[PDB]
RNA sequence: UAAAUCGAGAG
DNA sequence: TCATACGCCTCTCTGCTTATCGGTAG
DNA sequence: CTACCGATAAGCAGATCTCTCGATTGCGTATGA
């Protein structure tokens, strides 16, 4: 499922406590490996026993929402598998939608639908919240996994890059979450990578990432961006400008390991990392998290090849060798389904929940508590001190 | 002119903001006012008036 | 026109009435003489050759055929050579040295005449780092000039700057004039229209153009060069001809009142807060915005 | 650095190169190499018509060396491309009035 | 942004849009436009491509628009000539339409951009991911149904009716011309006889009619409901009126209309309704 | 709204002459010699450059629009007044158009004889990046039918491509109608505030 | 190794520094530190021409078409 | 409204006697002015009226 | 006329016109798989490390065959050789690194 | 919903003919026109009332709040 | 009885 | 153990206005 | 020589008809229970 893929690709968030333990005491590695939503049920007070079955007719009549329980099991990992503490934590009632697999009318025939007071030909596709019907509207977004030659005055206007050219690609992770990369252009003969990890934007020289993705030589970059086009003086001049600019600005980075280290300690605070991840490790982390996500991790060679293709496309665009791709043409468009948006929001809420429990642990660290990460009592105490109403 | 906002919800309008824009006091309460003794409805034709 | 008092309107033109005794010939020639021609309008292409055998730059300025360009644009090879040697290199060296400052942060040239050699030496002395110069003094088809540069600087484009310099170089142009087309007369009015406003230039050409009936689309220039009343007249005419083109009739009392209110201080005012503050009553402006 | 299971090949067959044209045939995996343009092989039709570096066994026949004369590049390159049948439509039954 | 582009042929309804401020922005999908919601099996496609003449991308030494860069959902698979890429595109479409190759799903979009002069960047593009836009058309060879998308459609000739198929021009044909229209636009009777600003007005207005919302109104607590007491099925209606089972929710009534200037109480848009008909329950609702 | 048999004969005979109008207009625009085939490689290349540029496309669209407007003017002049089954004053459509009660001669012509050429903003219908105006049409199609010039009428109905083109034109009309009302308001407000 | 103004290392494949900015008579690769004498490559000649869409002129339309 | 975007508020409840009866005795339950058609060119309504009459017959 | 499925030769891909001294030599590997085996080519020199791999995403779909051809006879000696994508690292630069964490 | 008692245009009682029309359609193989003619509906104003009726009342009656489902 | 934001509409 | 008060928690136009690089007289 | 005076280059601030419905309203935290 998309939810399972999302929690798998979230990764583990790590915190430390001060208890002299090379870095800081013991290590905590909180993660989620299974998110399960159940069909709505009613406790009928405190009777419990076999839980009752709630129906959309009941939800509409009660003027409340039609939601099912959301279950997450936390991988409370101490010292990298020294002591694991699994625990299934409910996260409130997640509003489920009608006629879906997590609804009680999933395969009901029209006769049964009439029997259960729904409709002769009831169709789902909507949520019931506070007794009021609601719908997640489908939205048109850029086509995934396609680099489009885009010409826009808003690039040069108020852009850190000085040109109106570029090659924008909106890559999507297998868990249906998007990360766009803009291959800007500079009038002096170089290309700057652009992305937005948080709400702010960042810019990085393209050849930086080109060398950081895989161990490469400058001749490999020349071959990839120029295939048998040696006589193309325009392409050769632009490539020479780019390589000379890289060598002039960063003469220390003669190797992939040290360029990755530079990337890692440049992106350390924003890409929240415990004082355990090395510069090389956090550089590989930001690389796998930002550039060309649709190829996923362990796809560095494919990312390198596609970056070379993107650079060649940008140079062909600025050379007038290809027309710009119209953003608003339906040929270059897709539609955000509406349930994929639900999955993205669920993944982000899970991320915020994990960060919240780690913030609670850090607050305990700042104050003075017993702070024993191996204690089930302390783990349940810190789990009950953090808001868990993801369904709300 | 207020300084200091991390997340917030809505920045409370000052006395200046109560008199400035199209929704301000001037253009909404003296250049045009809601009126007593006035009606409104749909029009239907009548060639006999 | 009315709500912004644009002194920099998108499309400024004048109306030049030709004399009744001037035919289409000597009129199209006058249009070609008055129209603006750029250096890029005549260059076929440029072949930049870079060599480090120190950083030389040989530029071969291919030109359009003389028998056609001297007839289309009425520009001679002598004028071409003059404008090149006077402005093209002067702008090119400036752009090149600016680029260097920012960074740090056909074959008969050997068979040459004495006059050509003297011209080349003179231009070399005049300019900064030019090592050679020649012109097609018999055909006006090419102009080569070496541009040897210091070897300590990095690689330069030398093509996208030559493009900009050629496009921004002026072969023969009168200020604030771009083109002068000859449209079909509306009703017995021999009319010459341009693509810019500069009255003093056409004041000298009394022989072809009747300087008395020079009416311009722009209002600010008319106010500046003719007075407030001419500005009011042209305001009324411009605000009327848009309505007339849309087959809508507005009585001239309304337009006359609008123009008189717009020029009530002797200046090209407008209907906005920047032309509003001159008013006795403050509440009106405060209610405005 | 030997990966798991990647044993070094003990011996290699001799590869003659002197005595002459060197070609590459990019046979698809489906084509049977043992049994051997409108060429017909197996039961399917195919289309047949410095990029890489070539290695050659040395005298010790336990290593790889770059072949050269007195370098050497392949004289011709061929790529066997699998083809299908695209039949013309029957316009009589397609253009229904 | 609001211009009705021709690239939305069969995907976005040309008629269905709300006149006014959201015009052109809040468009609607064609009734036969399927949105893919699962990732098609693209495991075997690279294996098939290499057999078809595609050089592997790992060892190719090729770049630029002079070569046909074959991609699969954003992954550079290989490089091939332009004519060869066109041949592979046609062969892949044939194998996809015919039900013999196991690796090629029918939902796969084969978007091929032939080389041109200052056109779009060429290359063979293959897509199989989620969120795609798909439309069914009849592949002229084998007479079987084919699935196309916006990216692949703008470069392929698709006749609108079988009578206009041209020799060596059209390789696809719409099953019916009426599947490029949305619902509420197919249901407009004789929609090809009106001015378009009236078809779109009817599309916007068919949602505001006081029809029947549902039959389970005794088990609902909706804030406001508009119910037509006695609706009738149209005498004149599209074939899709009963295909979508719309008679379960009648929207109006059949009225004996008279195009006549008699009363004098209706010039601009007004209408005159029989008093006695009204007193007989004509148009009643709650 | 009907025509006579002879009126329909005139209309179809005149419309038969519009087959080559688009090809001739394109050939004239591209400076090619007349009588050239519509599939000439040089003509295709020149139309390719015209499509790539934005001013050559405008010139070609203006020329073809003028030609098809001449054709539709011929059709309307020959058919509308003296080709109708019912004549004025018996023809209520014609009486309403002539007396100014409602509608106009352009409306009557669109209903009865010809719907003319669809102009979006002083220009023909948009073109894809492949030279195709629609999936139904060839790339670089030198045909007035595949240019927005619809030969149908609201009495006999319009074909699917003509329906699409007319929908385009109606959408542009409604967008402009929405925009203009908001456009004029600020101008009027500033004028009246200063001149009150 | 040499294609245009660029000089590549035949061993590793790194851009050699411009010979006009080194000590003289030889330049070495920054990765393999291999000896590359200044001879065997002295004409770093590039030939470039402006695009056809660079100088829009009235005669440009008339010379063709 | 009809199915061709012909809006309009009901103006008056015209009594059946004052309604123009036909030869067969049918008095229409809705009167629409003929002047609405020339400007909007909704010939689909004209086709639909006679098609529905034939269907009902 | 005679095919050689057994490992005899293999073709690499470093870059355009990769040249090494004749004294340079490489070593071949072979995994213990059944069909379409992965190949790893290793080598070293005084100050350079040469290595290569074969992409499994494409090596199991197509075959590469080397052969000879007599000018006057059609006798062709078939030889199967895998294709290896390779990279070159300097030995001194291979171990080049930096500090783990910058405080 | 349920069949209207009187025809809207004229006033002829058609509320006693829906069941007869359904029986004539079901038992005998009569077309809608022949069935309407046999029922005595000559004018198309009366014919449409029974020809185009929907009878949503049967669908409405399946939701009974006073009987166990 | 309020006030703001968003959404859906009419002319 | 655990609830309510305190503390905050990204693609349009016109000017005007300030700062900074050139020039003239004294 | 050097201060008063201009002539851009950049940034800054202010703009871009009425009427009817419906829905909604924050985390975060920290101590007395
Ligand atoms: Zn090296
Ligand atoms: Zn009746």
């Amino acid at each position: 499922g998309l939810l399972n893929l999302g929690v798998k690709d979230i990764g583990e968030k790590v915190i430390f406590d001060g208890k002299p333990s090379g870095y800081l005491g013991n290590k905590l590695s909180v993660s989620v490996e299974q998110v399960s939503i159940a069909k709505p049920m009613s406790n009928d007070g405190v009777s419990s026993a076999v839980e009752r079955k709630v129906y959309p007719s009941e939800s509409r009549q009660r003027l409340t929402s039609y939601r099912g329980k959301l279950l997450l099991k936390l991988k409370w990992s101490v010292n990298n598998g020294e002591e694991n503490l699994f625990e299934v934590r409910d996260c409130g009632g997640l509003p489920v939608m009608l006629q879906s697999n997590r609804c009680h009318l999933n395969k009901m025939s029209p006769y049964e639908l009439v029997q259960h007071k729904e409709e002769s030909d009831e169709i789902g596709g909507y949520f019931i919240v506070n007794g009021i019907e609601k719908l997640i509207r489908m939205l048109i977004v850029q086509r995934r996994n396609h680099p489009m030659a885009i010409i826009r005055p808003s690039f040069a206007n108020r852009g850190a890059s000085y040109s109106h050219y570029g090659i924008q690609i909106r890559s999507v992770r297998p868990d249906q979450t998007s990360q766009t990369n803009v291959l800007h252009y500079l009038n002096d003969g170089q290309v700057t990578f652009r992305f937005s990890w948080r709400k702010n934007e960042y810019l990085v020289p393209v050849v930086m990432i080109l060398k950081a993705l895989c161990h490469t030589s400058d001749r490999e970059i020349f071959d990839g961006i120029i295939g048998n086009d040696v006589k193309d003086s325009f392409l050769t001049d632009r490539l020479e400008l780019l390589l000379r600019g890289f060598k002039k600005r960063y003469p220390h980075l003669q190797n992939r390991t040290q360029v990755l280290q530079y990337l890692g300690d440049k992106f350390r605070v924003v890409f929240q990392a415990s004082p355990d991840q090395s510069d090389l490790e956090v550089g590989q982390e930001v690389l796998d998290r930002i550039v060309l996500v649709h190829l996923g991790k362990d796809g560095s060679q494919d990312k390198f090849r596609m970056l070379l293709f993107m650079i060649r496309k940008l140079y062909s665009l600025v050379a007038g060798e290809c027309s710009p791709d119209n953003p608003d043409a339906t040929q270059h468009q897709e539609v955000l389904l509406g349930g994929f948006l639900y999955g993205m929001i669920l993944k982000e809420k899970i991320d915020e929940y994990l960060q919240n429990i780690i913030a609670q642990v850090r607050m305990d660290i700042n104050r003075g508590m017993a702070i024993n990460f191996k204690d089930k009592r302390y783990m349940s105490r810190v789990l009950m001190r953090v808001n868990e109403n993801i369904g709300s | 002119k207020a300084q200091g906002r991390t997340s917030g919800k809505v920045p409370i309008p000052g006395v200046k903001q109560a008199l400035e824009k199209k929704e301000g006091l001037f253009r909404k309460h003296m250049m045009g006012k809601r009126v007593n003794y006035a009606a409104r409805s749909v029009i239907s034709p009548d060639p006999n008036i | 026109i009315v709500m912004t008092a644009s002194a920099a309107i998108k499309t400024p033109q004048m109306t030049l009435p030709i004399w009744n005794d001037v035919s289409d010939e000597q009129a199209d020639t006058f249009c070609k003489s008055i129209s603006k021609v750029l250096l890029s309008e005549v260059i076929d292409k440029v072949i930049v050759t870079e060599t480090t055998g120190a950083r030389s730059y040989v530029i071969h300025m291919r030109f359009f055929d003389n028998n056609e360009y001297s007839e289309e644009y009425d520009v001679s090879k002598e004028e071409l050579q003059n404008v090149i040697s006077n402005q093209f290199i002067h702008l090119l060296e400036a752009a090149i040295v600016k680029e260097i400052k920012k960074q740090k942060r056909v074959e008969a040239n050997n068979n040459m005449n004495k006059v050509q050699r003297d011209r080349q030496s003179a231009i070399i002395s005049h300019h900064r780092f030019i090592t050679k110069y020649n012109f097609d003094d018999e055909s006006g088809k090419w102009c080569e000039f070496k541009l040897e540069l210091a070897a300590d600087t990095e690689k330069l484009l030398m093509v996208n700057i030559v493009e900009e310099i050629c496009r921004k170089s002026i072969i023969r142009q009168i200020p604030h004039i771009d083109r002068c087309v000859h449209p079909e007369p509306e009703n017995g009015k021999r009319v010459l229209v341009t693509e810019g406003v500069n009255f003093q230039a056409m004041w000298d050409q009394e022989a072809f153009i009747d300087v008395d009936g020079i009416t311009s689309n722009d209002v600010a220039a008319v106010l500046k060069t003719y007075g407030v009343e001419a500005a009011r007249n042209t305001i009324v005419n411009e605000i009327n001809n848009v309505f007339s083109r849309y087959a809508i009739s507005v009585s001239f009392r309304h337009l006359d009142l609008i123009a008189d209110m717009m020029t009530r201080q002797g200046t090209y005012l407008a209907f906005n807060r920047q032309g509003m503050e001159t008013s006795t009553s403050s509440f009106m402006k405060m209610s405005y915005e | 650095s030997i990966p798991d299971g990647f044993k070094k090949c003990k011996h290699l067959k001799n590869f003659p190169l002197n005595g002459q044209q060197v070609w590459l045939i990019k046979f698809p995996s489906n084509v049977d190499i043992s049994k051997l343009t409108t060429m017909t092989i197996d039961k399917h039709d195919y289309k047949i018509m410095s990029n890489m570096t070539l290695l050659v066994p040395s005298e010790s026949k336990e290593s790889l060396k770059i072949a050269s004369t007195a370098p050497l590049q392949f004289d011709k390159v061929f790529s066997v491309s699998e083809t299908a049948k695209i039949p013309a439509i029957d316009y009589s039954k397609v253009r229904v009035p | 942004v609001r211009k009705l582009l021709p690239e939305s042929w069969g995907f976005l309804c040309p008629v269905h849009t709300p006149d006014g401020s959201p015009c052109g922005l809040l468009n609607h999908f064609a009734h036969k436009c399927r949105i893919s919601t699962q990732q098609s099996d693209v495991s075997r496609i690279p294996s098939i491509l290499y057999s078809l003449g595609v050089a592997p991308a790992s060892h190719t030494f090729a770049a630029g628009p002079s070569l046909c860069c074959v991609q699969i959902d954003g992954k550079i698979i290989g490089w091939v000539s332009h004519e060869q890429g066109k041949i592979i595109a046609d062969t892949l479409r044939y194998w996809k339409v015919e039900g013999k190759t196991p690796g090629l799903p029918i939902d796969l979009e084969i978007g091929y951009v032939p080389p041109s002069t200052r056109g779009q960047y060429p290359g063979l593009y293959l897509f199989g991911g989620h969120s795609r836009m798909l439309r069914p058309v009849r592949y002229l060879p084998l007479d079987k149904e084919d699935i196309v998308g916006p990216f692949e459609q703008v470069y392929m000739n698709i006749a609108v009716t079988p009578q206009e198929i041209q020799n060596n021009v059209h390789t696809h044909v719409e099953f019916t011309p009426t599947n490029i229209l949305s619902i509420l636009a197919n249901l407009t009777p004789f929609s090809d006889f009106n001015q378009s600003p009236r078809n779109m007005y009817q599309c916007q207005m068919g949602k505001q009619t006081m029809g029947t919302p549902g039959v389970a109104l005794c088990h609902r607590s909706d804030n406001k409901l508009y119910r037509l007491q006695t609706g009738q099925t149209p005498i004149v209606k599209a074939n899709l009126y009963d295909d979508y089972g719309m008679d379960n929710f009648p929207n109006g009534f059949n009225a004996v209309v008279a195009v006549i200037s008699y009363t004098g109480y209706d010039m601009d848009d007004a209408m005159i309704i029989n008093k006695s008909a009204d007193e007989r329950g004509f148009g009643y609702g709650t | 709204l009907r025509l006579t048999a002879e009126g329909n004969k005139w209309r179809t005979d005149i419309l038969k002459t519009s087959v080559d109008t688009g090809r001739e207009a394109a050939a004239e625009v591209t400076n090619l010699d007349k009588d050239t085939p519509a599939d000439d490689p040089e003509l295709l290349k020149r139309l390719q450059e015209i499509l790539r540029d934005n001013n050559k496309s405008g010139i070609l669209d203006a020329v073809t629009s003028s030609k098809v407007n001449a054709i539709t003017s011929q059709v309307v002049s020959k058919c509308v007044p003296d080709g109708t089954m019912k004549k004025f004053p018996c023809n209520s459509m014609q009486a309403m158009a002539l007396s100014g009660a409602k509608g106009s001669n352009v409306n009557v012509s669109q209903i009865m004889c010809l719907l003319g050429q669809q102009a979006l903003e002083g220009r023909r219908v948009p073109v894809m990046v492949s030279g195709k105006t629609l999936p139904s049409f060839k790339p670089y199609e030198t045909d007035a039918m595949a240019g927005g010039y619809v030969k149908g009428r609201f009495y006999s109905g319009i074909k699917p491509q003509e329906y699409y083109f007319h929908c385009m034109a109606g959408r542009e009309g409604l967008i402009d109608t929405a925009v203009k009302t908001s456009r004029s308001g600020y101008l009027q407000r500033c004028l009246t505030k200063q001149l009150e | 190794s040499v294609v245009g103004s660029l000089i590549f290392c035949l061993d590793c494949g790194d851009l050699l520094e411009n010979p006009n900015a080194v000590l003289g008579s030889n330049v070495e690769c920054s990765q393999c530190k291999a000896i590359y004498p200044k001879s065997q490559f002295s004409n770093l000649k590039v030939v470039t021409t402006t695009a056809d869409d660079a100088f829009p002129s009235s005669l440009r339309a008339k010379k063709s078409v | 409204s009809s199915r061709h975007g012909q809006k309009g508020v009901c103006s008056r409840k015209w009594p059946t006697i004052d309604m123009p009866f036909s030869e067969t005795g049918i008095q229409p339950d809705i009167i629409i002015n003929p002047h609405a058609f020339p400007s909007r060119m909704t010939i689909g309504m004209f086709v639909e009226s006679l098609a529905g009459k034939a269907g009902a017959l | 006329e005679s095919v050689q499925d057994q490992p005899s030769v293999a073709v690499g891909s470093f870059f355009k016109g990769f040249r090494a001294p004749s004294d340079t030599t490489f070593d071949l590997y072979k995994k213990k798989k059944s069909e379409k085996d992965e190949f790893v080519l290793h080598g070293e020199n005084e100050r350079l490390e040469y290595e290569g791999y074969t992409d499994s995403s494409s090596q199991a779909s197509n075959q590469y065959v080397v052969g000879l051809f007599n000018p006057e006879k059609k006798s062709i000696q078939l030889y199967k050789a895998p294709v290896l994508v390779s990279k070159v690292v300097s030995k001194s630069s291979k171990n080049l690194r930096g500090p783990k964490i910058k405080s | 919903m349920i069949v209207p008692v009187r025809c809207f245009s004229c006033g002829k009682v058609v509320g006693d003919k829906w069941e007869s029309y359904l029986n004539l359609l079901q038992e005998d193989e009569l077309d809608e026109g022949t069935a309407l003619s046999r029922l005595g509906l000559k004018r198309y104003c009366c014919r449409r009332m029974i020809l185009t009726h929907v009878d949503l009342i049967e669908k409405f009656l399946r939701y009974n709040p006073l009987e166990k489902r």
